[PDB]
DNA sequence: GAAAGCGACCGCCAGGGGCACATTT
DNA sequence: TTGTGCCCCTGGCGGTCGCTTTCTTT
């Protein structure tokens, strides 16, 4: 629903009595000054922190246009989110079944059970003869411990990452993935995606009202939300992982990269400005829904399984998580 | 999608009303003529508008009209020297 | 209704074109605004028109825009200041 | 170790590794480092550099952006941050009566020994309540405690007949609809509190619409009117009386709204309040910032177990 | 569509594409309106206003005719476009005129088309004579016959109508050209500009106005249309009137200067034209489709019905309604 | 008898009951000339004049036509009455056309008017005095039709292959050729018949004839027969005529087009000064027979078509007007 | 008299230049 | 180096009032 980006880390938001008007030029002419219309927008993405009026914040979220903050690269780094909700029971209820483990269990083995079903899903139509991950899906439900299900969380994600040099081709490499900066070239790109599905992750929970650092299968010990993880773990697959080899396979092969300061292989400006073409299209790709016939963008299916996590809180309904094959 | 009018006349009292009916349009919707705006948009927004337009005429002065006009409409719009209408988000 | 928009430019050999083209829609609909006529018409009516416009108009400096109304989509217009849609039989 | 600005003719900015608090219209540059800070507050309406936000959330610390007043319009957070043990320790609380309870004594004596140090402040006749603080404590379950505040409240609002006098009428307390025209300043002073106790709460973390006294109902933002106590006898309910002295009488109210002139002047009480205070371990202070304390001393009462004793003049 | 014009010192000039007509209001008197061409179908001149003469050159060709009329609504003349080129039909159209055994054939036709709809517009408008006449037509072998039947049933369709108007006029005799009553005398309005909509109609079909079938064309009067005219004489020129009287224009109205003759007053014509395109405006469903022809069709539609009935030896059935 | 206007100026007016005439300016203080009824009976607007619709009000109550025209005489439109007694004209114009002795007795009206001014004007540019020498009578003498088109389709044979003797070098010529012309000869012929058939046409709808109905041209293919008719005795006098004389002083081969598509037509120039010639040859004829003297060619098509009118509606005679 | 062809006084359209402002159940 | 109005006056639109040349065409 018309989402904004802005990648221009000199430029100005002001505001105009019912709008937004950035500013570019910088000292070439009057600055140009071009309009921007506020009321329809839905979200804000910022990449080069550019300056941003005090004045603006405040009519951004008196309308629920979430103010978003990420570095050059795409990194993450922060959020100005708008007003609150106010179902505090709901959030004691994400709690109240986060320290009964025997529950905290049955949760967990969903978002997996609906997480390498989903990356299986997307292999056997990429074209992986057999990398098997339907097994592992078995395994998840005898567990019945969370230790026994983070260590196949991690397995199927390596045994996931481990199938993508025969996948992407014989261009780029990709032997294994590094929690140090990225390295790796093919790396540089995910943390993009990772980075921004985020964005629209950390919304969604903001509209369901789930208290973000309360989470089910992320240790809450480290600072590091909870739910915005868990949570954007399901779609890291599928809205922020198609998109990679898909542009990656018909667009930016190569020629759109640098290196400074430690190797660290970046990307370059005006191939983001495709990169970001190419998630809005993801994005706004209808896929039918596979529970009834709905018919959804993600966009939304992101906002809907914040809903009915919480009312799996409160109605206890049935938590039907997103696979497609 | 929608699309919107206005005849106001040149009275410092009403140019005004103008320059600030450009100035609300703006942040809801884009622009195609001078005396015109095609806003593209959804219904509460509707509400949250109309009700601001509603609030600030007198109807004895001034002119407006509301053309309502959804996607099957839409689509034929003939034109030479114009792009036609859309509404996507946006890259800078 | 067909709802005609046409901004052309303040210089004087296209003031002729904007003041030629307001002659003729005034002879196939109702001045409805500065810039907005309202013609309500049959195809072999718009084909006389669309041919007296592409004789006319250089599309390359020039600003025209149309829009295709069928009648249970103009029930829906809002007004606020000039009268409703109508295309009844004349008189005076 | 907090960086506030209370000017909108101010800019910040990140200089060479540092950052740079470009004040007085320019005119007045002083560099700070970090690693020091742990919460920006910019009060007014400035402009900062974006550069500068970066610097502040790649880092480890926030930016509240606010009103001269303490309106709280947004804020920024950054991706690593620790309030999850808070949020935590707020639950486990709120279904362990033990830490509640405990916490809600630390309120009701503050509104109580508040309202008391009032009364001694307009020096009643040093009658009010003579011991009420001490009797919660010696309660041991809530609604004992509970049914004690709104003893003190009729002993405290009925107490202002021979403190005010017959330009202004009052027998007790009357919430929507004011009734009356003090109770319609009262209800706009003990509300106009709350902005400035939601910034201070979203400042420290804490979840509003759950709290310890106040039960969550209809989003009741609990947490805000559990601190809000404390102060409600402290800052509006000396306002009120600091201005019902000189300047309102009953001219400025309609019937029981209030003209446009009124609106304006209160507030050049309020924000002048707002502007000074003592201490008491001496510490310059002014009444909105011992807001965000108490809500930090709150959450540090719930992560490391520091002890909460609640302001008192 | 139709545009109906009264005010006698309009100036109808011709701009570029369209109209200018010239209105004078006190003021100084030259106010002017826009007034836009290739949307009309048929233009009407009530009083003797004013005409440019290079507006002709546009009116007559886009097909929109220039009928003259007078203030009280008497058909006078009227200027048409480009003329037919199917003589062919109009030598049939004369050749069945001078064979009395197809003239007759036919005039029984156009009566079974008015007595029928007079009936079935009596039962619509609430009564129960003209059942056993209809029939009483068919078999006859001559025309002066069909002649004074159409008199006798017209004696008396216009004095059967007193039990349905009211108490508020009155209708007794009945004359032509001299409007004694005002009923009678809106027969004149009506009469006169239904041969607008029909005279026009017989030029597209390339017929002749003159020749006639019923109307014997020795007078000087189009004995085409004053026999096409009669199916629907009491359609619209009649349940127009008839339904203009129901709480419009009752009384309060048509001053009764130079005795002799009821002229409308302002405000009654521009009301009744409103009425009369609400009858040429509408639909009625036509055995055919379940909708289709409109009223102002029907008249184009039966003139080129009869052109093929004279080369394509078609039925001619007449409008029939109920 | 006809309250003619050929001034663009003009304007009509009733003066208490009756026409008045304001010509060549101003309604107020210039060019009066009242004329009255009771010998109107037909008003023709020749050009495009004003009028005050007070007038016409008064003509349409008793029977006046307007006939709206171009101030060259083309015609486009007509504004008749209701009371008109051009229905015993209709009748006797078809009454004619289905009994074929006054059909051919017509017919042979107009073939006589035809070869008369063919011959009168082969003396009348006086070639040789030899041409034909006698095939008026030839026809009057027969008592058929098909034998009549021959004598018509012969003649025009036999007067065609007489003009490159009579047109020199500069121009060749082997015979008609409708359209597409083939020469620039048939061009000019082809434009010129136009011409006068906008007159005729103009003609024929005052009179009240119906142009589509004929006597010898069959009425098929929505011809106007009713106007060729007419043409037959006139062309070579106006059109054959005004050809010959532009071929002397004006138009050369400079002008016409190239052969387009075979076609030769002609020049933006010449169709402007070409009517330097057709208007004033249709502004002449001081009536040679001592008949009469005051007429104009222009004026004597509309009185042909009456005479018709009479031969058919009075059974008058109908004798072709012959140079 | 009538059409179309120009060449200027005033009701609609906007960006640009300064200089009063700023608190809120 | 942060909005919200309230002026002038420079400026690309929008149409009417008032003025010299046209008129004739398979």
């Amino acid at each position: 629903m018309s989402t904004l980006y802005l990648t221009q880390p000199d430029a100005v938001l002001s505001k105009k009595h019912e709008a937004f008007h950035v500013a570019l030029k910088q000292e070439d002419g009057s600055w140009k000054k071009q309009p921007i219309p506020a009321q329809t927008l839905e979200d804000i993405v910022l990449l080069g922190y550019p300056s941003i009026t005090g004045e603006a914040l405040g009519y951004a979220l008196e309308l629920g246009l979430p103010v978003h903050y990420l570095t050059q690269f795409g990194k993450y780094v922060g959020s100005a989110l708008p007003s609150e909700s106010r179902n505090g029971q709901l959030r004691l209820a994400q709690f109240r079944a986060h320290e009964d483990p025997i529950q905290r269990l049955d949760i967990v083995k969903a978002f997996v059970k609906g997480k390498v079903h989903n990356q299986y899903n997307l292999l056997y139509r990429r074209g992986q003869v057999d990398n098997p991950l339907k097994g592992r899906g078995k395994l998840v439900m005898r567990q019945q411990t969370l230790e026994q299900v983070r260590g196949i969380e991690g397995l199927a994600a390596r045994e996931y990452f481990a199938s993508w040099q025969e996948m992407l081709g014989h261009e780029w490499t990709f032997t294994g993935r590094f929690r140090r900066p990225p390295t790796d070239p093919v790396n540089a790109l995910l943390s993009f995606g990772y980075g921004l599905l985020r964005t629209q992750v950390t919304a969604a929970v903001h509209i369901a009202g789930l208290d973000p650092y309360i989470g089910f299968l992320h240790e809450t010990t480290r600072g590091q939300p909870a739910m915005i993880l868990d949570l954007m773990e399901e779609f890291r697959a599928l809205v922020a992982d198609s998109v990679v080899l898909t542009v990656l396979k018909q667009r930016e092969i190569q020629r759109q990269d640098f290196t400074e300061s430690l190797g660290a292989f970046r990307l370059t400006d005006s191939a983001t400005k495709t990169f970001l073409g190419a998630f809005d299209r993801k994005l706004s790709s209808e896929f039918k829904h596979p529970i009834f016939n709905y018919k959804c963008t993600y966009r939304r299916a992101i906002e809907l399984q914040a809903r009915l996590l919480a009312r799996h809180l409160q109605e206890g309904v049935v938590y039907e998580p997103l696979v497609i094959r | 999608l929608y699309l919107i009018i206005y005849d106001v006349p040149a009275t410092k009292a009403g140019n005004k009303r103008r320059t600030r009916l450009f100035d609300l349009l703006s942040g809801y919707g884009k622009w195609r003529q001078f005396s015109v705006f095609e806003c593209f948009l959804s219904v509460k927004q509707f509400a949250k508008l109309q009700t601001a337009m509603e609030k600030l005429i007198k109807l004895d002065e001034d002119a407006v009209c509301i053309y309502v006009l959804d996607e099957n409409t839409v689509q034929r719009t003939i034109t030479y020297g114009t792009p036609q209408p859309e509404k996507p988000g946006s890259i800078i």
